[PDB]
């Protein structure tokens, strides 16, 4: 149970179609900055190297 | 006059490559004031003192 | 009189939004987003140093907090810098990672009385 | 900037224009024969500045000038002044925004605005 929204209230037939998708840690915590775009030196200036979890999300 | 002669005889005359000429030639060009050799290259100065400092990054946007 | 509350220039794209630059902006919020970190590092910096909210280190966090909360309007990162975390926390938040020094401030007597 | 050779004459033709019948007719000097133009283009040049001829390291002129520096900002990881600034575009944007590159050695940082 939750407070309904105006975007849901007009579509009273598709209430089984709305879905909230959260993206959390395996331990259900907040995703830090170490799993996504780990820093790595390449040449003169550094650049964030994307990992596989970024391309999965 | 000998106080300026002593700063010219012991001048470090190791010249920079092409941008700066010499520490003695830069002294002679300051001492030669009225020697108007020509109007070929004249350099000005435009100080950026205005109301741009109240905004964020005003000097870099003004220059 | 406060400082300049004006923000940066908005990042107007050339073409239209084709639903791919929204996902690349949404996943870009999980990284480089220090909202509670700046306020936490500013709250533990005034009790540790004299002349509270007036030093050269306490003003950079207050300037960066105007950009750290306006990420949803303008796409500019907070870029929380180094050499500003005090590497120690007082006895209010009680984090066991950093060494908890004995606090002496307005909040220290406010905590020791309770 | 073009040149042709005359058939059975071997001379350099002249790009003249006929008055009544509007057609580019090429005529040589000695044979005075006529020939139509298959290109209609009497000039082609990849024109450049060319104001400095062998005067690069002997004159104080500069084709590509250096980027300016400013010491009013502090970088994030390096915590140092004397960073350069310029204006460019990034992946499509109406206008140009300010950029920064940390000119301090062993730092390697560059932040937008
Ligand atoms: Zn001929």
């Amino acid at each position: 149970l939750e407070t309904a929204n105006y975007v849901v209230k007009n579509f009273a037939e598709h209430v089984s179609d709305f879905m909230r998708v959260t993206f959390v840690e395996e331990d259900w915590s907040k995703l830090p900055a170490n799993a996504l775009s780990v820093n790595s030196k390449e040449g003169y200036f550094v650049k964030p190297s994307r990992t596989n979890i970024y391309n999965r999300v | 006059a000998c106080a300026l002669s002593e700063a010219a005889y012991s001048a470090l005359d190791q010249p920079i490559s092409l941008l700066e000429t010499s520490p003695l030639l830069n002294l002679k060009n300051v001492l030669e004031c009225g020697s108007k050799k020509g109007q070929r290259e004249q350099t000005m100065s435009l100080y950026l003192s205005e109301y741009l400092s109240k905004k964020k990054h005003g000097f870099e946007y003004g220059s | 009189p406060p400082m300049d509350y004006a923000g940066s220039r908005p990042r107007l794209m050339d073409h239209d939004v084709t639903l791919e630059e929204i996902h690349k902006f949404f996943v870009d919020y999980m990284i480089s987003d220090t909202l509670g970190v700046i306020s936490t590092a500013h709250l533990v910096h005034a009790d540790r140093d004299p002349e509270k909210a007036r030093s050269q280190k306490c003003l950079e966090l207050a300037n960066l907090h105007s950009r750290a909360v306006d990420f949803a309007k303008t796409g500019a990162p907070a870029e929380m810098p180094y050499a500003l975390k005090p590497r120690e926390f007082p006895d209010f938040l009680e984090r066991f990672e950093k060494p908890t020094y004995i606090s002496e401030s307005v909040f220290g007597k406010l905590y020791r009385a309770v | 900037s073009t040149m042709k050779f005359c058939r059975e004459c071997n001379n350099i033709l002249y790009p003249k224009e006929d008055k009544e019948q509007k057609i580019l007719l090429y005529a040589c000097r000695n044979c005075d024969h006529q020939e139509v133009a298959d290109n209609s283009c009497v000039y082609r040049n990849e024109v450049h500045h060319s104001v400095s001829e062998r005067t690069q390291i002997l004159t104080d002129v500069a084709s590509d000038p250096t980027l300016p520096r400013t010491k009013a900002v502090r970088c994030s990881k390096c915590q140092h002044r004397e960073a350069v600034f310029f204006q460019a575009t990034a992946r499509g944007e109406e206008g140009m925004t300010l950029f920064f590159v940390c000119c301090n050695p062993n730092c390697g940082h560059r932040w937008r605005e």
